[PDB]
């Protein structure tokens, strides 16, 4: 009964890896913005 | 020596650096440290870094230490070892920073990276501001920014003020001085200049371009009004149209309606407006009403 | 003797050293030690190091001891045994350091390593700051920094102020003095110089370069305004454009609108602005309004 | 007699010694010993060493004893039996050390080893500091430091101030006086000198080198500002550029904007700055603003 | 720490307004207006810290930092 395989309520991965940031542009500014949405 | 005063070079820009520090050596005019817990917290952090561990439960009431924020400008083409000026501003309930000293302060950029280290003695005027000071050569540059200068054959001169006429004048001056297709105009603010490939050649080209003389064409008529400081400034292009003006406690030097003549140059405008006998605060309302009516042939900007 | 005043040599830079110490010998003007537990804690640490163990539960109320922070500058090419000046600043609720003595203080770098040891007598002016002092030759250098000077055939002169014209002038002067390809320009701030391999040869080259004379080309027009100290400074490149100015309680010496003539040099600008009869605090607002309008042909920087 | 005033010899350096002691013979101006338990603890230690055991539970309220810290300098090539001066500074709540006597005090080094023993009578000025004093020949040297002097054929002269020109001048003077390859320059601060192997020969070489005369080349322009003491010092290399200066309550001797002429030497700079009629505290702000603008062609250092 | 009483006197929360010019390019400088927001008494000798200037689309178009000039 308790050994029957079941699908959990929250399926899939429960964590996400951070994506490394974009390469900064060689313009002489410290402020670098990611691709805006 | 006018092009260097009218434009800026693309990629040659300044950045802003910020940081937190402690200022010591005050004559009892520092933080109260009872309403500013971060002062004592960061002093304990510094002492722990230096090897002294003050027990967590202890009352520390200082008088010669103030928590301050340090601001600096990262110059173009900054190199490590170079020194820059910094501004030191108190953050909470401090009374003065007259003879203080700024301890080791890392100056972070927008990307939260250390680009300079600040440490020095504050100079405070002493009617004068007591909670703000400046340290000349107070910060040493520690990081360098990559740049694309010297790469490619195109560099953009960016005008401080947008003007198609001024852009065309700068383009024509560069073409008159350094060949046919040396400079082209992209918009009212940007002039594209062709330069030889390399670093030294582009420095030579920019050195010749920067000190060039360009005759400034007449700008747009503009009247700047500052109500917070109570000032009015009119440039040389302001003209007037004939119309009648009335305002409280102002009369002909007689009736309350005073004629204002049609004026072509700035001297005529000044004479016509001084004939009104108006205080500058009254002149602000008069000018706004005349702009609404249409006598003032200028752009009225309130700053 | 101008190149040494306009540039700095790459790798020849100064570092900052910080440390903690105790100042003794005060005339009852030291820490209260009830609001500054670290003073008594570090005094007990010093006594324990010297062989005296004060019991943990004991009330110590001192009057001749102050906990201080010591700041110093690590010079270029510093060698052990050399002496440097230090600045001593009180940290909490101390009243004066007039006749104090600084005990053995290790001066740490950014990497938290001891580079100098500080000990000496403080000199305090005595309107004068009482919680800050200076000790000449107060710290002896203990560690030396490795450097790359003498290696390679390239050394960079870094200009204090970025300028393509000044960089080109320095490059041309070096090329005019010491051969064709002796110096090249990399950007508005850096000039690369070719030197022979070795240590003595590079010292000779730098000795010849440093005292060279370079005629300074005209910089950008700039008006520096310090509102905290109430000062205005205008360089020789500032010009004016004709326009009308009005401000509170200022009038023609008559009407509130005063004409300002077109000015080419600095003497004309000074005469035109003095004709306004403006206090420097009023002159600050006037200058900002004129920069907004466009009469002021200069870069207005508030410091 | 200039080389000895411009450089220091490698290995010929001074160290710092510290120690703890008791000062007796005061006229009721010693420690209260109720807020300073270490005074009574160390007095009991001394009595126990001398053969007197005071019972642990006993109230000792002294008035003629003060706990003091003793500082001294270990000279180069110090030998046991030699005497040095010491500084004696009170540590807690003592009132005066006017006629006190310092008991046997071991002076420890950084390595916590005894290098001298201090005992003598304090001289206190008596506006004068009362809690600090000096004892001439107050400490006898007990330990000697090994050194490498006399070994090898190389000795380094270390300049007090870094300068490529001064290093080259010293090298050229030594080469002009004592053969072709007698001295070489390693960096802006160090000059390497070849000496014969041995002790007496190197002493002779250093005796000839030390009193040599070297013409000092002009240094970097520098303006030193001390806000804590209210002083300004300008060296002979400071020049000025023409520009306008305005500051509160300062006017033409007229308008608030005063012209400052281009100045080449120091006398012209002094005349131009005295024409402003500025108090030194006002002169500090004026100089900082002019450095920001660019008129001041000097390095502004706040100490 | 979250539970702590902070009573400051030298800090004021301000709103910064600016104009984005035609054909504006990165690296160019513009003037800003700084206005207090609540129960502050004066901003005579203050300094504006790093302030991102957003547009209508809530995107950063400029960064503001400098010394304020107040008539007085």
């Amino acid at each position: 009964c308790a050994w029957i395989p079941a699908k959990p309520l929250v399926q899939g991965a429960t964590t996400a890896q951070p994506i490394p940031g974009p390469v900064p542009v060689a313009n002489g500014s410290i402020f670098q913005s990611a691709q805006p949405i | 020596e006018r092009i260097r005063d009218l434009t800026s070079v693309q990629g040659v820009r300044e950045n802003s650096l910020i940081g937190y520090g402690l200022v010591v050596g005050l004559d009892g005019t520092g933080d109260q440290t009872t309403q500013t817990p971060f002062t004592t917290q960061t002093l304990n952090n510094m002492l722990s870094q230096l090897g002294i561990t003050v027990p967590t439960g202890t009352n520390m009431q200082l008088k010669n230490v103030a928590a301050v924020m340090v601001t600096a400008s990262y110059p173009p083409f900054a190199r490590q070892g170079q020194t820059i000026d910094v501004v030191v501003s108190s953050m909470g309930n401090a009374k003065s920073l007259r003879g203080g000293t700024l301890l080791m302060t890392p100056l972070k950029g927008v990307d939260s990276q250390v680009y300079a280290l600040a440490q020095g003695n504050i100079l405070v005027g002493g009617v004068n501001q007591l909670n703000g000071g400046r340290i000349t050569n107070g910060a040493i540059i520690e990081r360098e920014l990559p740049t694309q200068f010297g790469a490619g054959n195109t560099i953009n001169l960016q005008l401080n003020d947008e003007d198609f006429t001024m852009a065309q004048q700068i383009t024509d001056a560069i073409n008159r001085a350094r060949g046919y297709g040396s400079a082209t105009a992209l918009d009212a603010r940007t002039v594209q200049v062709r330069v030889p490939s390399g670093n030294s050649s582009q420095v030579r080209f920019l050195a010749d371009i920067q000190n060039m003389e360009v005759n400034v064409t007449p700008q747009d008529a503009k009247v700047v009004i500052n109500s917070r400081t109570g000032s009015v400034v009119m440039n040389r292009e302001v003209t007037l149209d004939s119309c009648a003006v009335a305002q409280g406690n102002l009369s002909v030097t007689g009736g309350s309606l005073q004629s204002v003549r049609s004026s072509a140059n700035l001297n005529s405008v000044v004479r016509a407006l001084n004939a009104l006998g108006a205080t500058p605060m009254d002149l602000m309302s008069i000018l706004q009403s005349m702009q609404s009516a249409g006598c003032l042939r200028a752009k009225l900007e309130i700053i």
